[PDB]
């Protein structure tokens, strides 16, 4: 996606709002917004790569100046009609309901031990995207590399800032999920993870900091052979 | 920012509370979210897990020379060595500022952050300002943002974290704190000098 | 400037809404955002490449969904505070006074024979921004040419789907008022200006239509030599 | 598109007439603003200069060969000829699409267009969804917005105006309209035919 969201290297954005301090969450609301990613994520809504490509679907006005949490929503929304769990005539209906009822109650329901087995284990277990492939790494260390100029409309991690750049591998990670295939329903597909690093001034060209490097981090097909 | 555009937070707020609600109650129907479900998820991240745990790590490295190489080798193990793990933070790496070297961390794509050392990120972290300019003008968003002078001289890196692997800065032990304990030292340890947007506290 | 107004290649801003008819002017105030640029214009508000620039420096949410014409009231604001010509205190009391008092008359004022002339005269013998220079053309057509990847933070042309991209010169037009310095109140100081064609794939990678170009507009400091 | 923080039209309109109207008091009171000057400005581009004046041109290098090549070498002082020109349209160099191209033309970074030949803009041309797509997927969006199919085949030149120079499209006369005249070809010519985005009317 070549979106309003990639906004590394964007001019005119604001200085940063920064409150001395503020809580977790702001609002009530803020907190259903969060839990919600663990239930929709163990109902078959999305995996981690479409749930980052819904958001990177919003109206770009609304994105730059909603709450975070509100992104969440949209994307929760944005896959339960894509999946069909979700019908958005009755969704909309009860929203004017709320509008007018704030304190209707929510509907009846029992509590399941099995979610709240679940949300724990995800917290303390995490859900790992590593994984194992039979080929081998094809770069290494020292490897001068560019990254690539394609420009996919789907999902991807190609932030515009370093397509077609000249960089240094730095590590090599091991494989792992790949999103341009997973953010777009494609499945995993995995591919060796590397970091490279991008001089500032390879970056921005003269108006680079002499003395600062970028650290992006690519996955294997990102990237192709320069310098061995 | 100023936009002639944009309704009052009031009447924002209010319409995002009808529509979480309803949603809320069309997931609840389906069997697949709960209140005890929404109540744990609250809870861990309100009081259990937050950067009083990167700040341990940090304070093991910088009493604890052997464990600190572990933890720049493989942060995702080192930190298990203390009980620190899990979502969001389940590959973790781990960079050490020095003299010659300072380090900061952004997600430019979207928000990336580790969640078993920090917690979750504040708001300022996730926005469009921080995440735009950092990349491109680290050395002037650090002083004019945090008031946190680097010297033209020392090489800043900045970390966008774009996979699944998160970065975490060791900031440097200030001086003056020769033996001081690790709960002595933790408290100098912030959120902020784990993403390497400030120093770790003076004195 | 980075901002989001370089919008070429962004994705996800939405299908094209076009009436199938439409007005001129959709609304009086229209009529006079329009009228005030000669006006601003001959009172030394601004220049053609400033002017640009001040609508650049808007906030992009506001760009992004307003009305065309309120992106010129932004810049007139801009530059009217910029030259001390407008006090942003008496603007925002007589904007509440007319917010209240929306018939209120305009002040009482003589009308001025020599700006009817001024309107005149600009439509229809223009404002034209060729100049002449003593330095002869440093390129040529079919000269293959690479485009800057400077990054300045003033106004400038340098669309960032065309940085450090490769592409043939196909016409050199004349040297022109140069907007790098124009538009930052720093002169016309004119280069020679070139349209150069930049293949879809090279702009694109894969993504790009194998039979589609683009050309685009370059003054001589933002290209250099590849092959002659 | 949908944008739950954004205040309904008629609160937009009303907060920018206000705005307006004070901003115009402020200028009016500098001298440097009238009402005449005001009127003056919109007759001319609401009844004197748009399209139909572009038209004359195309008109002519359909039924004027030598003409034709004076207006690809030189638009401007080709326009000229036919009493043409002015503000906004300085420069013009004008394309002509044939059998084997196709010119579209499109402004990213703002909104250039050849005002002595077409008049103001309309709304979608100055808008952010032509302007960035028409660059990166000219062939479908020429399909899904205009219905208008281009062979994959042909090549399409898009045309972004960074500059001064003004570009503007020579459509391809239709079939079947041998020896008509110069007025009945010219209710062929629409604005989009000079844009790109559209052929000249068919029949």
């Amino acid at each position: 996606m070549n979106g309003v969201y990639d906004v590394g290297g964007t001019d005119g954005l604001g200085p940063i709002n920064r409150p001395a301090d503020e809580p977790v969450f702001r609002a009530e609301w803020e907190k259903v917004a969060f839990a919600m990613f663990p239930a929709t994520f163990r109902a078959g809504f999305m995996g981690l790569d479409e749930f980052r490509f819904g958001i990177e679907q919003m109206n770009p006005a609304e994105y730059l100046e909603s709450p975070y949490y509100w992104h969440w929503i949209r994307t929760y929304i944005h896959h339960g009609v894509r999946t069909g769990k979700i019908d958005l005539e009755e969704l909309e209906r009860r929203t004017q309901y709320y509008r007018e009822n704030p304190d209707a109650p929510l509907p009846e329901h029992e509590q399941k031990p099995e979610l709240i087995e679940f949300v724990n284990q995800a917290v303390y277990g995490g859900l790992p995207a590593s994984r194992e492939v039979d080929r081998p790494p094809k770069f290494k260390e020292g490897d001068v590399v560019r990254f690539s100029t394609a420009s996919p409309k789907g999902h991807a991690r190609r932030a515009r800032y370093v397509r077609g750049k000249t960089g240094t591998v730095v590590k090599h990670h091991g494989a792992y999920i790949y999103p341009d295939t997973a953010g777009n329903g494609l499945g995993e597909c995995p591919e060796h993870l590397y970091t490279v690093r991008f001089t500032a001034q390879e970056l921005w060209g003269p108006e680079g900091d002499p003395n600062s490097s970028v650290y992006y981090d690519c996955w294997e097909p990102y990237i192709e052979l320069v310098d061995t | 920012t100023e936009n002639i555009l944009r309704k009052s937070d009031e009447e924002i707020q209010k319409e995002i509370t009808a529509r979480v609600k309803a949603l809320e109650s069309m997931l609840i129907e389906q069997g697949i979210l709960t209140t005890s479900m929404i109540d744990r998820m609250a809870e861990i991240y309100e009081n259990e897990v937050g950067p009083h745990l990167g700040a341990k790590v940090v304070v093991k490295a910088w009493t604890d020379p052997e464990f600190k190489k572990r933890l720049l080798a493989d942060g995702t193990e080192a930190c298990k060595e203390l009980g620190i793990g899990g979502l969001q933070g389940e590959d973790m790496m781990w960079v050490e500022n020095t003299d010659e070297v300072h380090h900061v961390v952004v997600c430019t794509l979207c928000d990336c952050y580790p969640w078993p050392v920090l917690g979750l990120p504040p708001n300022w972290f996730k926005e469009p300002q921080y995440r735009s300019r950092v990349v491109r003008e680290p050395r002037q968003l650090l002083k004019e943002e945090f008031g946190f002078e680097v010297p033209p001289s020392k090489e800043i890196k900045v970390w966008d974290s774009s996979s699944e692997m998160r970065f975490v800065v060791l900031p440097q032990r200030p001086a003056g704190t020769d033996g001081w304990s690790e709960e002595e030292l933790a408290t100098l340890v912030t959120r902020e000098s784990m993403i390497g947007v400030e120093p770790a506290k003076a004195v």
